[PDB]
DNA sequence: CAAGTACTTTTTCCGGT
RNA sequence: AGGA
DNA sequence: AGTACTTG
C-alpha cells in the first residue's frame, strides 16, 4: 500500500543484511562506471569507495522494506543510523 | 477517433547514467522508443503530451546488474483506425488494382471493385488516373473513404477501404 | 553464450498448477508423432519427418531448428503429440480417479449425496480442497444408490425430487491399472447372492467426468480452467522434445538413443496396433488385449516402479527409467539439480595449519589461483593494473586468463594471436588469476553449521595444500590427518560485499548456537600459554625483545 | 519492451473473445468509454476531431521546444513551413509518422484558431454523443443530417434530424475561411 | 564441486542472498527461456533475430516474457509436461496477503 | 500450551544430557513450530511437509512427484514466497540481503 | 452446564444444539475433580472481545488464518467455553523476557 | 527434517517471526527480541539470599539517622537528611525493587540468578571506573533526582518494538520486563554510590552505553531464524555419536517424530 | 479386524567394474 | 571397492 | 530402524 513518513515504525537502525546490500550495490555500479558522489582521496577499490560513499552518507539509493502483508516503509540511506 | 491515450513504458538505466542529467536521459530514452512508434493496441503513438510533467518514479535496482529499472508513467497523443470509420485524405499510389490514400500516419488503399463501376482505370495518363463521367481521381486528389477492415501490420497499420456508398468518394 | 532478445525480462511470481486438456496439448504441439522410427530416412541418417523432429528441437548441433531457427544453445525443445487409438488412466491419477468414481452417480454424474444430507453440507462447508473432498469422500463412499427424490428439509412425509437416476452404485475395487465394480443389484429383494462382475472401462469413466457438474466438481478439489476431472485421463499424449531425452551420439555412425525414446516408440508401436486393430477385422477380445497393453505402456513411461509388480524391462533385464524415476529425492531433478548444483568456480585440496596465516585468510596453493579467476570490469581505476596482468598472462602469477568485449565474445590469452598488443577498453571484463585478498568462501563438508562456510581473505601460497590458521579450526571440525576443503570464489562485486559484510571468518567469532565464542586458543598455543604464564616462568632480554617484534601491533616500548 | 496501459484485466489462461471494433461504436477494450488516469481517477475517453489534434500536438512541441531551449543553459501553405522547422527542433526527425499527420492535420483542420477550437467543444459536448461521434461530427464536414447520420452511422437514433441540422449549420459558419 | 543441498542451507543461514543466486545460476546452470503470458508454459516460438515471437495455441504474438531459470529447471518443467502436468509461470500476482 | 511446556522441556533434556548448551531460542522456535497448529505437528513427511506451504517447496524433501501429481490436479498456485522456491526458479530469495528492495532517488542524486 | 456422572445415552445427545441461540456443554464429573488451569505448565488464558480481536488483527496486519490456534476441544478451551473464531491472549513467564503474551485463535 | 521443517522462517520488519505463509510463529523472537550472540550469562542479585540481606543492600531511609547515605557517599548528604519528598522518590525505588524480587521467584522457581541476557553491566561499570578513575574515598556529585530519574528516563529508551498503540507499546513492556529487573536490581541508588562510587560524568557515561548495547542487541530483520534453529540443535546431536529413561539421539529421535508408542513412559508424582 | 508387510526419507562431500 |  | 500403509 506504501505506508507515509509520518507513521513509520521500523528501525532507524540500518540492517546488517541492507547495509551488505548498499555496499554491495554501490561498489558494483561504481565498478559499472557509475558517477561517485565523493572525493575518491586517491581511491580504487568500488567497495573501498562505496565505504566513502556510505561515511559521507552521500549514497542516493533508498531502502524498500516490505512487511509480510504486502505494504512498506521507504527508508533513504542518508537517514539510516549507521552503529553497525 | 485520434485519442489521447494515458501509458507507461518500463525503460532499464545501465548503471554509468546515475549523474544529475539523469531525468533528462529517462525523458528522452521513452521518446525515442514510445514517439513514432505503432501498435495493434494502441495505435500510432504519435507526440508525447506534457514532457515538464512525465513521471519517472522511484527506480528499482535490478539485483544481479547494477542497472536499475523505471515505470515511466505518461500521456499521449495516438491514431488508432477502425472499420467503419469514415476518413477524409489525398490519393498517393493508382493503378489497375486501385488506389492508395494517405490518412495522416497511415495509408488506405482502395480497390477497384470496392468503387462505383462508372469509375475506369486509365493507363494513358500522366499521372495514371481513375475516370468517371464527373470525376477524375489522381494522385494529389482529395477523397473520403470508409474503412472495411484493417490489418496490424509491424511498424504500421493499413486498411481496405470503400467509395462506393452515399457521401463517399472525391471531395 | 544466449543472443540479445527483445522480449521484457521478468521474474517468475506465481507457478499455475493444472493438468493438460487434450486441445491444449494438440494447440502447443508443433508435430505428430506417427511414426515409432527416430529417424534414417530409410537408412539414410538424418531425423525422420515422423518421431523425433517432425519439426521438434535439433540434434547434428550442426544444422539448426527447423520451427525457431535458433539451434542447440538457445533453442529450448519443442513440444509434439501423440493422439491415443483408446483413452489410458494417467498411472498418477488412478486412485483419484477412482475416488471421484465412489463418490458420484456412475450414470447421470451427479453427487451421490448433496445440500439436503446434514453431514454433507457440513462437509461442503470446508474452505480447504483437500480437506473438504476427504469428508465428501468418506461420506459418498457408502451411498450406493442415485436418490430420484429425497426428504424435504423440513418433514420425512413429503419427500422433494433432489435430481434423477435410481440407479445402484458399483463397489469399485482397483486389480492393477483396471477399475472393477460390483453392483449389488436387487432381483426378487435378494440379489446379492452373485452380484453383476464387470470392469469399468477409460471412455466410460470419462463419459461420467464429462457429465459431472462444474459446481459438482468445483465442490471436489477440481478446477473448471486449470484442473477437471476428464484431465486425469489421457487421450491425446505430450510427446517431450530431444533435449528431454537425448541421444548420447557415440562415433559418428551410432544411434545412443535415449530409455524415454525408446518407451515412446513402445507407446507409439502398442498405438498403431490397436488403432488398425479396431479400424480393420475386430476380433473383440483382441483388442481389449492391445488396449490394456498400451495401457501399460503409457503406465510405465511416467512410472516404472508400481505396486502392480510386472516392471518394464529394457531387452537387457535393466528396468526403463520412469519419468517419476527423474524426479524422485538426493540426486534427481529437485534434489540433485536444483536444491543441489556442481558449480564452477570451485576448488578443493588437503587441509594444513599454518601458525603464520592470519585468522581470517586461507592459504591458497599458486596452481589454483592460477586457475580460479575472477571478472573485473575495466574501469580507470584499473585500467593499467589490468593491461598489465593480460601482458603477464596465463601463467605469470598476477595474471589473466581472458579478455571479455563489449560485443560479448572471449578473448583467450593463452592462444589468441593478439595475445600480446590487446589494448583494453572501459567496460570490458579481465578474468584475472585469483589475488591475495580476494574474499573466497572456504567450507569443509559436513556442514551442519552457519559456520561450516565461511568467508576468507586469499594468500596464494606455494605447495599444494590449502593452509588455515589453528584457531578457525573448531568451527569446520577440520584436522589435518588427511581432510579436504572446498573453495568458491564470488564472480561479482556484489557477493563479494555479501561474503566479507557477512560470512567473514571475525564476524563469526561469538556464536548465536551457545550465545558464546565459537573459536578460541587450540593445542599447542594452548599447552604453551600455560607454561608461558607460571609464576616461575621469567624471560631474559635477548628472547623478550624478539618475542616483542613478534607481535605485529608493538608500539615500540 | 513495448507500452502498457492503466486497464488491469488478469485474462487467467481464457485466451479470446476478440470481439470485432465497428459504427457499433464497439471500439476496443483499450479506447472503452470509461477510462482511468494515472491518478486512479475515473476519466471519461479523449477523442479528438483533426483541428483540435493539430493545436495539442503544436502546443506540445512548442514548450517542449520551450523545455529543450531551458536545459541547454549550463496561413496554411506558411503554417507548413512553420510547423516542419518545428519537428526539427523537437521530435527525432525519424519519425516520419509525425510529419506526415502534422501536414495532413495542417491541410485537413476546419478550425485554425483556439478560440473557434473551443466553441466548436462546447456547442458539440452538449449533445451527449459518445466522444468518437462528437469528434467525427468536428472533424467531417457534413450538410444533410442524413449526410452525417450515414457517415457517422452510430448517431442514428441518438439526436434529431432537425437538431444536429442546427448544429451542422453552426459547424459550417465556424469553419475558418483559410 | 557439488554445492549441496546443506551448502544452500548455511548460505541461506548467513542470508547471502545474492551469494545463494550466484552459485545456483551464473556458477552453474542458469538458462534463457521465453514464456506466454497468457498460459505460462514455454510454449513461445522465439525467432529472435528476426524479432518475431508467437505462441501459436494462444495466437499470443504481443503478450511474452523472457525469465532467467536454471536449465534443470526448464528440463523439470519440460519433464513435469511430459507427464501431463502444466507448471504455468506467471510474471505479476493475483492473490496478495 | 502445557504441550509446548512438556514439550520444550524434553527437547532441552536431550540437550543437556549430553552437555551441551544449545540458546533457549532455538529450542523454543522448533517447539513453538509443533505447537502453533493447535496439535503436535511432527518433523515428519506425513507431519510438516503436509500443511499448506508452496507445491514446489514441499516437493523438495520427500513425497516429490505425489506432490507435484497432487498441485496439478487441484490446480494449486505457489506463492513463490518460500526459500527453496527461488532456488528452484534461480531467483533472489527473500532471505536476509533479498528481505527488502533497493531503489534510486532522483531528488538525493541531484542533490549531490 | 450438565455435570454427567457415567454416560450420556446418545439418545439424549441429539438434543444438545437443539435449542439455539443457547448453547449447552456436557462435562464428565471425574474429569472436573481436579481443575487443570491450577497445574504447573498452565499458563493465564483470557477470552478477547470482539473489538479485542479485530484490533489484535489490526495491530499485527493479520488474516484469521496466520494466528497460532488452539482446539476447540483443548482443556482449556473447554474451560473457559471457547466457541470458533474466539480468541485467546496467554500469559506465559519467559527465562528470556520475564513475561510473553501469545494468542490462539478457536478452532 | 529440523531443516526442512523450519527453512522459511524469518523475523520480518515488525520484529515478529514467520514462516513462507506469514503466520506467527513467535510474535518477537526468542520471546525477548534479542539476537542471540549480543546475549550474556548475568547473576539477578536481587533473586537470592535473605530479606534481611536485601534490605541492606537496597534500603535507603533518608528519615532515620542510622539507614542516610552517609555525607561520605555524595556531596548532597548532609542537606538530604529529612527530606520528606526525596524520601518519597526512594519509597518508590525501594518498593519496585521489592516487586521485582517476589516477581523473579516467580519465574525462576528454584531461585537460579544466572541468566543469559543482553549488555554486560558489570563490564560498563568496571569500564567507567578505569575510564573516569573513580576515587573510592571522594564524595559523588550525584543527586538522588539523577539517580532514580536517570534510571527511570533510560527505561523509556531500551526500544525492541515501535509501534504507536497500547497492543505494540505492551508487547514492548513485557519484552523489555527481565532486563529491566537486572537494570534496577544493578542500578539501585545505595548500589550506584556506596559499591560503584561514580560521578555524576561517569554515571551519565554508563547510562548513554546501556542504551546503545541494548539498541545494538536487538535482532535484525531478514535473520533466517528457522534454518539457525534448526542447525543450532542439529549439529550438537551429531557430536553426541561422531530410573534409567531413553535419552540422547534415540529420544530425540522418539520426540521430533511424535511416537505415540514410547520407550520408557514414566509419571513423576 | 488385526498381523506382518512393503516403502520411504533413511549423513555429507571427495578410484572405476 | 576407498577417503575425512 | 520407524510409519503409515497395505494385504492376509
Ligand atoms: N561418515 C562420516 N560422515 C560425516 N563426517 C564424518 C564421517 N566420518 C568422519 N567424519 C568427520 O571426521 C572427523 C574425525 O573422525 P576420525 O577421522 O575418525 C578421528 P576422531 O574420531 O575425531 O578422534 P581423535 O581427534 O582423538 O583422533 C569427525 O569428527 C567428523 O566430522
Ligand atoms: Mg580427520
Ligand atoms: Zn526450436
Ligand atoms: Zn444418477
Ligand atoms: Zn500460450
Amino acid at each position: 500500500k506504501a505506508i507515509p513518513k509520518d507513521q513509520r515504525a521500523t528501525t532507524p537502525y540500518m540492517t546488517k543484511y541492507e547495509r551488505a546490500r548498499i555496499l554491495g550495490t554501490r561498489a558494483l555500479q561504481i565498478s559499472m562506471n557509475a558517477p561517485v558522489f565523493v572525493d575518491l582521496e586517491g581511491e580504487t577499490d568500488p567497495l573501498r569507495i562505496a565505504m566513502k560513499e556510505l561515511a559521507e552518507k552521500k549514497i542516493p539509493l533508498v531502502i524498500r522494506r516490505y512487511l509480510p502483508d504486502g505494504s512498506f516503509e521507504d527508508w533513504s540511506v542518508e537517514e539510516l543510523i549507521v552503529d553497525l | 477517433m485520434f485519442f489521447i491515450k494515458d501509458l507507461s513504458l518500463n525503460i532499464t538505466l545501465h548503471p554509468s547514467f546515475f549523474g544529475p542529467r539523469m531525468k533528462q536521459y529517462l525523458k528522452t530514452k521513452l521518446l525515442e522508443e514510445v514517439e513514432g512508434s505503432c501498435t495493434g493496441k494502441f495505435g500510432y503513438i504519435l507526440c508525447v503530451l506534457d514532457y515538464d510533467n512525465i513521471d519517472i518514479q522511484r527506480g528499482r535496482i535490478l539485483p544481479t546488474d547494477g542497472s536499475a529499472e523505471f515505470n515511466v508513467k505518461y500521456r499521449a497523443v495516438v491514431f488508432k483506425p477502425f472499420k467503419g470509420e469514415v476518413v477524409d485524405g489525398t490519393v498517393v499510389s493508382c493503378s489497375q488494382h486501385g488506389f492508395e490514400v494517405q490518412v495522416g500516419p497511415m495509408k488506405v488503399f482502395v480497390t477497384k471493385h470496392l468503387m462505383p463501376q462508372d469509375l475506369t482505370f486509365n493507363a494513358g495518363s500522366n499521372p495514371p488516373s481513375y475516370q468517371s463521367s464527373e470525376d477524375v481521381i489522381t494522385i494529389k486528389s482529395r477523397i473520403r473513404v470508409k474503412i472495411e477492415g484493417c490489418i496490424s501490420q509491424v511498424s504500421s497499420i493499413h486498411a481496405i477501404g470503400s467509395i462506393k456508398e452515399d457521401y463517399l468518394g472525391a471531395i | 553464450g544466449q543472443q540479445y532478445s527483445s522480449a521484457p525480462l521478468r521474474t517468475v511470481k506465481e507457478v499455475q498448477f493444472g493438468l493438460f486438456s487434450p486441445e491444449e496439448v494438440r494447440a502447443i504441439s508443433v508435430a505428430k508423432i506417427r511414426f515409432p522410427e527416430t529417424m534414417d530416412e530409410t537408412q539414410t541418417r538424418a531425423k525422420i519427418g515422423g518421431l523425433n523432429d517432425p519439426r521438434l528441437g535439433s540434434i547434428d548441433r550442426n544444422l539448426k531448428c527447423q520451427t525457431c531457427q535458433e539451434g542447440m544453445n538457445e533453442c529450448p525443445g519443442h513440444f509434439g503429440h501423440i493422439d491415443l487409438a483408446k483413452p489410458v488412466f494417467h498411472v498418477g491419477f488412478i486412485a483419484k480417479i477412482k475416488k471421484v468414481c465412489e463418490c458420484v452417480c456412475m450414470h447421470c454424474g451427479k453427487l451421490l449425496l448433496d445440500e439436503h444430507n446434514e453431514l454433507m453440507r457440513q462437509a461442503l462447508a470446508i474452505k480447504d480442497s483437500k480437506k473438504r473432498f476427504a469428508a465428501i469422500w468418506t461420506l459418498c463412499k457408502t451411498k450406493m444408490v442415485c436418490e430420484t427424490d429425497v426428504p424435504s428439509e423440513d418433514d420425512p412425509t413429503q419427500l422433494v425430487s433432489r435430481g434423477g437416476c435410481g440407479n445402484t452404485q458399483p463397489t469399485i475395487r482397483k486389480d492393477g491399472l483396471k477399475l472393477v465394480g460390483s453392483w449389488k443389484k436387487d432381483r426378487a429383494t435378494g440379489d446379492a447372492d452373485e452380484p453383476e462382475l464387470r470392469v469399468l472401462s477409460t471412455e466410460e469413466i470419462l463419459n461420467i467426468f464429462k457429465h459431472i457438474s462444474v459446481k459438482d466438481f468445483t465442490s471436489l478439489g477440481f478446477n473448471e480452467v486449470f484442473s477437471r476431472p476428464e484431465w486425469m485421463i489421457l487421450t491425446c499424449l505430450p510427446v517431450p522434445p530431444p533435449p528431454v531425452r537425448p541421444s548420447i551420439s557415440f562415433n559418428e555412425s551410432q544411434r545412443g538413443e535415449d530409455d524415454l525414446t525408446f518407451k515412446l516408440a513402445d507407446i507409439l508401436k502398442a498405438n498403431i496396433s490397436l488403432e488398425t486393430l479396431e479400424h480393420n477385422g475386430a476380433p473383440h477380445h483382441a483388442i481389449e488385449e492391445a488396449e490394456s497393453l498400451l495401457q501399460f505402456h503409457v503406465a510405465t513411461y511416467m512410472d516404472n516402479d508400481i505396486a502392480g509388480q510386472p516392471q518394464a524391462l529394457q531387452k537387457s533385464g535393466r528396468p526403463v527409467k520412469s519419468i517419476r524415476a527423474r524426479l524422485k529425492g538426493k540426486e534427481g531433478r529437485i534434489r540433485g539439480n536444483l536444491m543441489g548444483k556442481r558449480v564452477d568456480f570451485s576448488a578443493r585440496t588437503v587441509i594444513s595449519g599454518d601458525p603464520n596465516l592470519e585468522l581470517d585468510q586461507v592459504g591458497v596453493p599458486k596452481s589454483i589461483a592460477k586457475t580460479l579467476t575472477y571478472p573485473e570490469v575495466v574501469t580507470p581505476y584499473n585500467i593499467d593494473r589490468l593491461t598489465q596482468l593480460v601482458r603477464n598472462g596465463p601463467n605469470e602469477h598476477p595474471g589473466a586468463k581472458y579478455v571479455i568485449r563489449d560485443s560479448g565474445d572471449r578473448i583467450d590469452l593463452r592462444y589468441s594471436k593478439r595475445a600480446g598488443d590487446i589494448q583494453l577498453q572501459y567496460g570490458w571484463k579481465v578474468e584475472r588469476h585469483i589475488m591475495d585478498n580476494d574474499p573466497v568462501l572456504f567450507n569443509r563438508q559436513p556442514s551442519l553449521h552457519k559456520m561450516s562456510m565461511m568467508a576468507h581473505r586469499v594468500k596464494v601460497i606455494p605447495y599444494s595444500t590449502f593452509r588455515l590458521n589453528l584457531s578457525v579450526t573448531s568451527p569446520y571440525n577440520a584436522d589435518f590427518d588427511g581432510d579436504e576443503m572446498n573453495l568458491h570464489v564470488p564472480q561479482s562485486e556484489e557477493t563479494r560485499a555479501e561474503l566479507s559484510q557477512l560470512c567473514a571468518v571475525p564476524l563469526q567469532i561469538v556464536s548465536p548456537q551457545s550465545n558464546k565464542p565459537c573459536m578460541g586458543i587450540v593445542q599447542d598455543t594452548l599447552c604453551g600459554i600455560r607454561k608461558l604464564t607460571l609464576r616461575d616462568t621469567f624471560i631474559e632480554l635477548d628472547q623478550v625483545l624478539n618475542m616483542l617484534y613478534w607481535v605485529p601491533d608493538w608500539d615500540g616500548v | 519492451v513495448s507500452t502498457s496501459t492503466f486497464q488491469t484485466r488478469r485474462r487467467r489462461l481464457k485466451k479470446v473473445e476478440e470481439e470485432e471494433n465497428a459504427a457499433t461504436l464497439q471500439l476496443g477494450q483499450e479506447f472503452q468509454l470509461k477510462q482511468i488516469n494515472h491518478q486512479g481517477e475515473e476519466e471519461e475517453l479523449i477523442a479528438l476531431n483533426l483541428s483540435e489534434a493539430r493545436l495539442v500536438i503544436k502546443e506540445a512541441l512548442v514548450e517542449r521546444r520551450r523545455a529543450f531551449k531551458r536545459s541547454q543553459k549550463k496561413t496554411r501553405e506558411k503554417e507548413l513551413e512553420s510547423i516542419d522547422v518545428l519537428l526539427e527542433q523537437t521530435t527525432g526527425g525519424n519519425n516520419k509518422d509525425l510529419k506526415n499527420t502534422m501536414q495532413y492535420l495542417t491541410n485537413f483542420s476546419r478550425f485554425r484558431d483556439q478560440e473557434t477550437v473551443g466553441a466548436v467543444i462546447q456547442l458539440l459536448k452538449s449533445t451527449g454523443l459518445h466522444p468518437f461521434e462528437v469528434a467525427q461530427l468536428g472533424s467531417l464536414a457534413c450538410d444533410t443530417a442524413d449526410e452525417a447520420k450515414t457517415l457517422i452511422p452510430s448517431l442514428n437514433n441518438k439526436i434529431s434530424d432537425d437538431e444536429l441540422e442546427r448544429i451542422l449549420k453552426e459547424l459550417s459558419n465556424l469553419e475558418t475561411l483559410y | 564441486l557439488r554445492f549441496g543441498e546443506m551448502e544452500r542451507d548455511c548460505m541461506i543461514a548467513h542470508g547471502a542472498a545474492s551469494f545463494l543466486k550466484e552459485r545456483l545460476m551464473e556458477a552453474s546452470d542458469a538458462f534463457r527461456v521465453h514464456i506466454c503470458g497468457i498460459c505460462g508454459l514455454m510454449t513461445v516460438i522465439a525467432k529472435l533475430n528476426h524479432n518475431q515471437f508467437e505462441c501459436k495455441g494462444c495466437d499470443n504474438k504481443i503478450d511474452i516474457y523472457q525469465i532467467h531459470i536454471p536449465y534443470a529447471a526448464k528440463l523439470l518443467f519440460q519433464e513435469l509436461m511430459a507427464m501431463n502436468i502444466t507448471p504455468r509461470l506467471y510474471t505479476d500476482r493475483s492473490r496478495d496477503f | 500450551e502445557a504441550g509446548r511446556a512438556a514439550l520444550y522441556k524434553e527437547v532441552y533434556n536431550v540437550i543437556a544430557s549430553d552437555g551441551s548448551y544449545v540458546n533457549y531460542r532455538h529450542m523454543a522456535l522448533l517447539v513453538d513450530v509443533m505447537t502453533t497448529q493447535g496439535g503436535l505437528t511432527s518433523v515428519t513427511r506425513h507431519g510438516f511437509n503436509r500443511s499448506n506451504t508452496g507445491a514446489l517447496m514441499r516437493c523438495s524433501f520427500e513425497e516429490t512427484v505425489e506432490i507435484l501429481f497432487e498441485a496439478g490436479a487441484s490446480a494449486e498456485l505457489d506463492d513463490c514466497r518460500g526459500v527453496s522456491e527461488n532456488v528452484i526458479l534461480g531467483q533472489m530469495a527473500p532471505i536476509g540481503t533479498g528481505a527488502f528492495d533497493v531503489m534510486i532517488d532522483e531528488e538525493s542524486l541531484v542533490k549531490y | 452446564i450438565f455435570v454427567y456422572q457415567n454416560n450420556i445415552t446418545p439418545s439424549a445427545m441429539k438434543l444438545v444444539p437443539s435449542i439455539p441461540p443457547a448453547t449447552i456443554e456436557t462435562f464428565n464429573e471425574a474429569a472436573l475433580v481436579v481443575n487443570i488451569t491450577h497445574h504447573e505448565l498452565v499458563p493465564k488464558h483470557i477470552r478477547l472481545s470482539s473489538d479485542e480481536k479485530r484490533e489484535l488483527l489490526k495491530r499485527y496486519r493479520l488474516k484469521e488464518s496466520q494466528l497460532p490456534r488452539i482446539q476447540r476441544a483443548d482443556p482449556v478451551a473447554l474451560y473457559l467455553g471457547l466457541k470458533r473464531g474466539e480468541v485467546v491472549k496467554i500469559i506465559r513467564k519467559s527465562e528470556t523476557s520475564g513475561r510473553y503474551a501469545s494468542y490462539r485463535i478457536c478452532m | 527434517r529440523l531443516v526442512k521443517a523450519l527453512e522459511d522462517i524469518m523475523v520480518h520488519y515488525d520484529n515478529t517471526t514467520r514462516n513462507s505463509l506469514g503466520n506467527v510463529i513467535q510474535f518477537i523472537y526468542g520471546e525477548d527480541g534479542m539476537d542471540a550472540a549480543h546475549i550474556e550469562k548475568q547473576s539477578l542479585d536481587t533473586i537470592g539470599g535473605s530479606d534481611a540481606a536485601f534490605e541492606k543492600r537496597y534500603r535507603v531511609d533518608l528519615l532515620n539517622t542510622d539507614h542516610t547515605l552517609d555525607p561520605s557517599l555524595l556531596e548532597s548528604g548532609s542537606e538530604i537528611l529529612g527530606d520528606l519528598k526525596l524520601q518519597v522518590l526512594l519509597d518508590e525505588e525501594y518498593k519496585q525493587l521489592v516487586k521485582d524480587r517476589k516477581f523473579l521467584r516467580e519465574v525462576f522457581v528454584d531461585g537460579e540468578a544466572n541468566w543469559p541476557l543482553p549488555v554486560n553491566i558489570r563490564r560498563i561499570i568496571q569500564n567507567a571506573q578505569q575510564t573516569f578513575h573513580i576515587d573510592h574515598t571522594k564524595p559523588s556529585d550525584l543527586t538522588i533526582k539523577d539517580i532514580v530519574l536517570g534510571v527511570k528516563d533510560l527505561q523509556e529508551n531500551l526500544l525492541v518494538l515501535r509501534g504507536k498503540n497500547e497492543i505494540i507499546q505492551n508487547a514492548q513492556r513485557d519484552a523489555v520486563t527481565l532486563f529491566c529487573c537486572l537494570l534496577r536490581s544493578r542500578l539501585a541508588t545505595r548500589r550506584v554510590l556506596q559499591e560503584y562510587r561514580l560521578t555524576k560524568q561517569a554515571f551519565d557515561w554508563v547510562l548513554s552505553n546501556i542504551e546503545a548495547q541494548f539498541l545494538r542487541s536487538v535482532v535484525h530483520p531478514g535473520e533466517m531464524v528457522g534454518v539457525l534453529a534448526a542447525q543450532s540443535i542439529g549439529e550438537p546431536a551429531t557430536q553426541m555419536t561422531l530410573k534409567k529413561v531413553t535419552s540422547g539421539v534415540p529420544r530425540l529421535k522418539e520426540i521430533l517424530n511424535v511416537a505415540k508408542n514410547m520407550k520408557t513412559p514414566s509419571l513423576t508424582v
